[PDB]
């Protein structure tokens, strides 16, 4: 839940 | 023995995220400590390089941390940074998930201008999240950094002002616990979704949790949806209870913003300006810890 997420 | 850029001596790893590993160095020319990011050559799409170009273009911009190098070493790109202090969840933990609201307006004041001075510079922040804030050092203890240029981007052009265009059906770009409500449901970010975020850091600082942190799922991809949900569940002068309604006026000015509007900087400054005022809190520089 606060893992940098990527697009 | 082992020095990155010949210069610095890797210490013990202090930090790993999606865009790197972060490890103690020592500058040996001055025993200055710094902070080294490593990103594996091999990675995926790399990224490491583009987020040293986004800090040199920030350089001079209070709160900016300095980069010392940026190289290829070995399997690694590097970047060494400047050593900041703790990061703000780091004293939010020091501080038994306890802070006052006077902490918690100093930092709102000086976030709101660092997030302002990024879009000044025409890029969009996108992680925002206590992690991602650490506090000067020594001398520099009152002054709030801002960090991790990893999701960053630009939008707008720099010369015509003209904003990224929308869209919708994006995946998740940031974190899920501070993203913005539109993130979740698929649009593009732009200056609105940082302040969003902010908003709802600060809200977790007054409540020591939020109330879509810690919630049982199964997949990760139905990890998001239970925190979509509640989330979206959760209206905000529900989630702001107890705590003063600048918070809520602060959260709904920002989900009100236009895709492609320019944020009042301004005024959610003075939101919590006035705040502090009405409180009788003095501007002294002491905070929690």
């Amino acid at each position: 839940s606060v893992a940098s997420l990527t697009s | 023995e082992l020095r990155v850029g010949n210069r610095y001596r890797l210490g013990r790893k202090i930090g790993s995220g999606s865009f790197g590993d972060i490890y103690l160095g020592t500058d040996i020319a001055a025993g200055e400590e710094v902070a080294i990011k490593l990103e594996c050559v091999k990675t995926k799409h790399p990224q490491l390089h583009i987020e040293s170009k986004i800090y040199k273009m920030m350089q001079g911009g209070v709160g900016i941390p300095t980069i010392r190098w940026c190289g290829a070493e070995g399997d690694y790109n590097v970047m060494v940074m400047e050593l900041l202090g703790p990061s703000l969840e780091d004293l939010f933990n020091f501080c038994s998930r306890k802070f006052s609201l006077k902490t918690v307006l100093l930092l709102a004041d000086q976030m709101i201008s660092r997030i302002e001075y990024i879009h000044s510079k025409n890029f969009i922040h996108r992680d925002v999240k206590p992690d991602n804030f650490l506090m000067g050092l020594g001398k520099k203890g009152n002054l709030v950094y801002i960090i991790d240029f990893g999701l960053a981007k630009k939008y707008r052009d720099a010369r015509t002002h003209q904003h990224i265009p929308y869209r919708e059906n994006k995946n998740l770009t940031g974190t899920a616990r501070y993203a913005s409500i539109n993130t979740h449901l698929g649009i593009e970010q732009s200056r609105r979704d940082d302040l969003e975020s902010l908003g709802y850091v600060l809200m977790y600082f007054n409540l020591g949790s939020l109330p879509w942190q810690g919630l049982k799922a199964a997949t990760k991809r139905q990890k998001y949806e239970r925190i979509s949900e509640k989330k979206m569940s959760t209206p905000i002068e529900v989630l702001c209870k107890g705590y003063p309604s600048e918070f809520a006026t602060y959260l709904n000015f920002c989900r009100s913003l236009r895709f492609d509007d320019k944020p009042d900087y301004s005024y959610l400054r003075q939101l919590f300006r006035n705040l502090f005022h009405r409180q009788g809190f003095s501007y002294d520089y002491v905070f929690d810890w």
